[PDB]
């Protein structure tokens, strides 16, 4: 199964670690200069408008990578 | 005084202004690199939008009647 950090809210180090449900085939970080997410989140999903979308409000900068846990702080410089 | 005449007057002024100004700017910048994959992207948006509306009337009479005058301030 896809193993991302899921945070369900914002942690600069996101350490809480899950098996995403089949929804998913990425792991999502999002920074957004006073937030950070890390989600089980989906490759075509990983476009600032879905992005944008699905996190409620407005702009942001996202990465995604397909490693186990890859989904981390340090992935994204923002 | 020395000089007349004797009357009714009335003056009725109306002056509506109203403005709406809505802009919407969106950028994205999007890339990858695959065969292990990464995806990064960035950008700006900003959404705003403003109105406002300002009216006023002014309906005044001098002449001769206090129920007739108010009736015509209220209803020409």
């Amino acid at each position: 199964m896809l193993q991302c950090y899921n945070c369900p809210n914002p942690t600069a180090d996101c350490k809480t670690a899950v098996n995403c449900s089949s929804d998913f085939d990425a792991c999502l970080i999002t920074k957004a200069g006073l937030q950070v997410y890390n989600k089980c989140w989906k490759f075509e999903h990983c476009n600032f408008n879905d992005v944008t979308t699905r996190l409620r409000e407005n702009e942001l900068t996202y990465y995604c990578c397909k490693k186990d846990l890859c989904n981390f702080n340090e992935q994204l410089e923002n | 005084i020395t000089s007349g005449s004797m009357g009714g007057i009335y003056e009725y002024i109306l002056v509506i202004d109203k403005a709406k100004m809505e802009s919407l700017g969106i950028t994205s910048r999007d890339i990858t690199t695959c065969f292990h994959c990464k995806k990064f992207g960035g950008g700006k948006t900003e959404r705003a939008r403003k109105a406002m509306a300002v009216e006023d009337i002014i309906s005044r009479v001098r002449g001769g009647s206090s129920g007739w005058s108010g009736g015509l301030a209220q209803n020409r």
